[PDB]
RNA sequence: AGCGCCGGCCAACUCCGUGCCAGCAGCCGCGGUAAUACGGAGGGCGCGAGCGUUACCCGGAUUCACUGGGCGUAAAGGGCGUGUAGGCGGCCUGGGGCGUCCCAUGUGAAAGACCACGGCUCAACCGUGGGGGAGCGUGGGAUACGCUCAGGCUAGACGG
RNA sequence: CUGGUCCACCCGUGACGCUGAGGCGCGAAAGCGUGGGGAGCAAACCGGAUUAGAUACCCGGGUAGUCCACGCCCUAAACGAUGCGCGCUAGGUCUCUGGGUCUCCUGGGGGCCGAAGCUAACGCGUUAAGCGCGCCGCCUGGGGAGUACGGCCGCAAGGC
């Protein structure tokens, strides 16, 4: 595996799709604390450290919206769309000058920053820049 | 030049009075009360539907036939309305009822945009003081529009602000008959005329 | 009541042994200006009869469209197939940015200053399915916020 | 109302042909046959009967829709019972989208029902009409509940979601509440109100229909009791 | 007071003449005896001391796609391996601080551009003021991620 | 004599990985060089038919070649017209081959039908053409033309 956070990202879209519970992610600090950004911003229940096979994992807890009327009752995602940015392939780098908004502020971006891994608000709140890791909304 | 040609066959093509005679203009001989379709050998034809490219051309000659002004000032002016801060339609408004023939004639002291032009292209005009001479000046708030001393004898302003002690000019602006000056207070607002024209689409034309 | 406008209306064929029989398509949306938005496609034997039952299908598939001062609530792309709309918000001052279809669309639901491009299949069919899509998907923070 | 003993009657079917959608219904997979949790069903029918008892209490209309073997007869029965709907043997494509045109055979229905009704006239070609006799019977063979439905349903039990897809998609379609009991082949996303539970035993077909219908009389007023749970 | 244009694109139509001729034509296309497409005329549309044409640049062209494209059948997977350079790389702890982020400071000429105000009657033109950056030099700081060095692990990989 | 590969135990090394411009090797048939072999078959070729013709299809013959050894050539509808690696996203059915506790459970392959999703549609769908990351190859209207010039390769044909 090339990019365990792309990996990540991808695992829990795959899961949000056909509406699972939970999806449980190879275990790494840094996605910790992306994943403590996506529970605190609404986007998922939350997480816990578990062990599976023996090996530690992250099992995620993911939500959706009410169900709806008409054909197709499947609910609207509550994370719509969760996409990587900086790649091992082409790194991303924004100044706190040129910080994207998301979606006019209904969405977020996660970044990583010399003061930790904050939200595109919360980059400004600090006014630092850093590694424009993901956008989401 | 302007143009200096037939004025009824405008209003019969844009459907519309556009009040460019003064007397005749409310009068039964007006031209659009009698034929009011377009002119030429075709107009009594039933119309098609025209393109949405003719709606916006429309109403692009309508607003600009109004002010009788060149398609270069026209759009010279539209551009800076538009490069100017937020609401270009008013801006464009605002600019062209600030030339100073159009305000002669919104005084009052001409019964038409055409001899409101000529009343300031033949220096009977003054702005603050000075003979100004030039149809495409730009009036801004505060000035006082006046007839010139050597001019105030003359029976064509004379009679025209007698009609006018009749009138009740824009509220923008301000008139002293008598003294035969006036006052610009302010560029008008959206409302402040209701001109046969949806401005909107002459921003749609250009945006093109 | 609502108000209509005919985006499109083409002539299509079929063969027989004979020649050509013709149909006619009716591509006309509907709108409240105050919100209210619908599409419908309607195929019929004469012009008339496919330009009025388009209206019909139009009056039965309709979308809130949450207008915010005139202009939707954030930047919005959508593909049906080929076909992709996108659709930026706008200041007041700033006018209706868009070719004859997807303004159509949103002139009638109320939308005075908006951002369009049309990329990919310029299709109007196409492009106007897939205009009614992005303003289907447009959400609020009140409407997010109420999600998480 | 309900029912414990009710597991000795059916607790599912259908062996390995199922919906992997289902699985959140399904407690083990024993004899071959995938065994449904009634535990599932309790709460369910909690959620069911809770939905069909509030909807006749305000005038509704609940249109029972079955077509298969196992569920022909006992669906004409419990719909006339409670004077409910039913749809007996083809569930005729639009009945439901295609409602005020489907309904427009029950006016032919009901003219046949006064031709035949002595005299108008009977005098005019026997040819001519014992054709209509045969036109009579076809009409009643498949509008004799839908005709009660003058007017389009506030929901709809159906027998077997998958087998009925139809209905279903129909109901759907126009924002119909879809109630309906479904065991191990179908898709419980597409049902709104679900009972889990088997559709193809006439002993389980029966109890979670007629003790159904016994729900929605005390829900407009008196009670009773005997229905033909035939053996 | 003139110039272009009036088949669709694309705003503006009738009569005559011509008869696959004479001709038009940016593309699709017009003309073979009732041509809104050729030529003239009436009328009409657009501009106006201009109006057309040719040439060329950018745009429309997300048609070189960083923003922002593709490759089963539309143009597009190398006939297949092996492997050099190179690109890229799992989990945990720390040292540095190269990338990266921040703060301070120097440089970024004038003119131009943009905003405000004013001088030529206006304007074009012009004066006066204002406001910025990026990039680089330097000083201070941050250490999440990328980098490096060091130490540990076993999920990748390899061997018994 | 020799390769690859899978499975069981979870025993060893401790990220030793992935891809891969160049390079190098392999590369159906046909063809080429030198020997050898030659039943059958059969380009070319000869004859008999058919036909307006019949430099064909049909028939009777028949030389390369088809076969072997070595050395070349390096092409293809060399196809799944689908590059490699990895992770993730319902299942049902048939089959090959392992392991177990032998209903079945579990690996690695080979097909069919299909969830979600993708697609211009056809269709794809845990053997992705879905959702993602890495790296490589390649496309950018048709004809001219895979031609010319140049360069490299080849005995030549001709290949790149
Ligand atoms: S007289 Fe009538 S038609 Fe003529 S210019 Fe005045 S308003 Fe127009
Ligand atoms: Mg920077
Ligand atoms: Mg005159
Ligand atoms: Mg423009
Ligand atoms: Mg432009
Ligand atoms: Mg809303
Ligand atoms: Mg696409
Ligand atoms: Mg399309
Ligand atoms: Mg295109
Ligand atoms: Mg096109
Ligand atoms: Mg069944
Ligand atoms: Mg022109
Ligand atoms: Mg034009
Ligand atoms: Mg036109
Ligand atoms: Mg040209
Ligand atoms: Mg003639
Ligand atoms: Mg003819
Ligand atoms: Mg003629
Ligand atoms: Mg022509
Ligand atoms: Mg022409
Ligand atoms: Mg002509
Ligand atoms: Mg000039
Ligand atoms: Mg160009
Ligand atoms: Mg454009
Ligand atoms: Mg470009
Ligand atoms: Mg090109
Ligand atoms: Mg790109
Ligand atoms: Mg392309
Ligand atoms: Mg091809
Ligand atoms: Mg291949
Ligand atoms: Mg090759
Ligand atoms: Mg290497
Ligand atoms: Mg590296
Ligand atoms: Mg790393
Ligand atoms: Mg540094
Ligand atoms: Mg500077
Ligand atoms: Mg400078
Ligand atoms: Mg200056
Ligand atoms: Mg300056
Ligand atoms: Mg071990
Ligand atoms: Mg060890
Ligand atoms: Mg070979
Ligand atoms: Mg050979
Ligand atoms: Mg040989
Ligand atoms: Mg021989
Ligand atoms: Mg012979
Ligand atoms: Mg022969
Ligand atoms: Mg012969
Ligand atoms: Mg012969
Ligand atoms: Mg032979
Ligand atoms: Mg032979
Ligand atoms: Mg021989
Ligand atoms: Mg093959
Ligand atoms: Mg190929
Ligand atoms: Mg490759
Ligand atoms: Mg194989
Ligand atoms: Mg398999
Ligand atoms: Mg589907
Ligand atoms: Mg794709
Ligand atoms: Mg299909
Ligand atoms: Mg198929
Ligand atoms: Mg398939
Ligand atoms: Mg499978
Ligand atoms: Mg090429
Ligand atoms: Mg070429
Ligand atoms: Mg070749
Ligand atoms: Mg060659
Ligand atoms: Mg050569
Ligand atoms: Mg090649």
């Amino acid at each position: 595996l090339t990019d365990p956070i792309a990996d990540m990202l991808t695992r829990i879209r795959n899961a949000t799709r056909v509406y699972k519970e939970s999806t449980d992610v190879p275990a790494s600090r840094f996605k910790e604390e992306i994943l403590r950004i996506l529970a605190r911003e609404g986007f998922i229940k939350g997480y816990e450290r578990v062990d599976v096979d023996g090996k530690p994992y992250l099992r995620v807890y993911l939500k959706y919206g009410p169900r709806r009327q008409g054909p197709d009752p499947r609910p609207e995602q509550v994370i719509h769309h969760i996409r990587r940015i900086s790649k091992p392939g082409r790194r991303v780098y924004v100044g706190v000058k040129e910080i994207p908004r998301v979606r006019r502020g209904l969405g977020i971006a996660i970044l990583s920053t010399s003061k930790g891994v904050l939200t595109d608000r919360e980059a400004r709140k600090l006014g630092v820049g850093g590694e424009l890791i993901c956008e989401v909304w | 030049g302007r143009y200096i040609g037939p004025v009824c066959r405008l209003c019969r093509r844009e459907g519309v009075k556009l009040y460019l005679k003064g007397e005749r203009c409310y009068s039964p001989k007006c031209a659009m009360e009698r034929r009011p379709y377009p002119p030429g050998q075709h107009g009594q034809k039933r119309a098609r539907r025209p393109s949405d490219y003719a709606v916006r051309l429309r109403e692009k000659q309508k607003l600009r036939r109004i002010y009788g002004i060149s398609e270069r000032q026209f759009r010279n002016l539209f551009e800076e309305a538009s490069k100017k801060k937020g609401v270009t339609g008013s801006v464009f408004l605002g600019l062209l009822e600030s030339r100073l023939d159009n305000v002669v004639y919104r005084l009052g002291f001409a019964v038409s945009r055409r001899q409101a032009r000529q009343l300031v292209r033949h220096g009977h005009i003054t702005v603050n003081g000075r003979r100004v001479d030039l149809p495409s000046y730009r009036v801004r708030p505060g000035d006082e529009i006046a007839v010139a001393e050597k001019s105030r004898n003359l029976e064509l302003i004379r009679q025209n602000l007698e009609a006018m002690k009749g009138r009740k000019v824009g509220p923008w602006l301000s008139l002293d008959v008598e003294g035969m000056k006036g006052k610009f207070l302010r560029l008008p607002d959206r409302e402040d005329l209701a001109l046969p024209v949806n401005e909107q689409l002459v921003i749609e034309f250009y945006s093109r | 009541d609502f108000e209509e406008k005919m985006i499109l209306i083409r002539r299509t064929a079929r063969m027989q042994a004979g020649g050509r029989r013709f149909r006619f398509g009716a591509l006309v949306v509907v709108g409240d200006r105050q919100g209210r938005v619908g599409l419908g496609f309607g195929k019929a034997p004469e012009v008339p009869l496919a330009v009025q039952k388009a209206g019909y299908y139009a009056r039965r598939n309709m979308v809130e469209v949450p207008l915010q001062n005139g202009t939707i609530p954030h930047e919005i792309e959508v593909e049906f197939g080929a076909s992709k709309i996108v659709l930026k918000p706008a200041a007041p001052g700033t006018g209706v940015i868009a070719g004859a279809v997807p303004r159509a669309i949103l002139e009638l639901a109320g939308v005075t200053d908006i951002l369009t491009k049309e990329l990919g299949s310029r299709n109007p069919i196409n492009i106007a399915y897939a205009t009614m899509e992005a303003l289907r998907q447009l959400r609020t923070k009140a409407d997010v916020e109420r999600l998480r | 109302v309900k029912e414990l003993l009710e597991a000795g009657v059916h607790f599912g079917h259908e062996r390995k042909r199922w919906n992997p959608k289902f699985a959140r219904y399904i407690y083990a997979e024993r004899n071959g046959i995938h065994i449904i949790d009634l535990q599932k069903t309790m709460e369910e029918l909690e959620r069911t009967f809770r939905f069909i008892e509030d909807l006749a209490m305000r005038g509704g209309t609940i249109l029972f829709v079955g077509t298969k073997k196992q569920a022909q007869d006992i669906v004409r029965m419990e719909a006339e019972r409670a004077g409910m709907p039913y749809v007996n043997q083809r569930w005729l494509g639009g009945m439901l989208t295609n409602f005020k045109t489907i309904s427009q055979r029950v006016h032919r229905l009901e003219e046949l029902e006064a031709l035949f009704a002595s005299p108008e006239i009977e005098e005019r070609p026997k040819k001519e009409q014992v054709r209509l006799k045969h036109e009579l019977e076809r009409l009643q063979k498949y509008l004799s509940g839908f005709r009660l439905l003058k007017r389009l349903p506030d929901a709809i039990f159906v027998v077997d979601p998958t087998k009925e897809a139809i209905a279903v998609r129909e109901a759907r379609k126009l924002f119909i509440p879809v109630i309906a009991l479904a065991d191990t082949d179908s898709d419980p996303d597409l049902v709104d109100y679900i009972i889990p539970g088997n559709d193809d035993a006439i002993r389980s077909i029966q109890l979670i229909l007629s003790r159904a219908v016994d729900l929605i009389i005390q829900a407009r007023g008196g009670v009773v009791e005997p229905s033909p749970s035939y053996a």
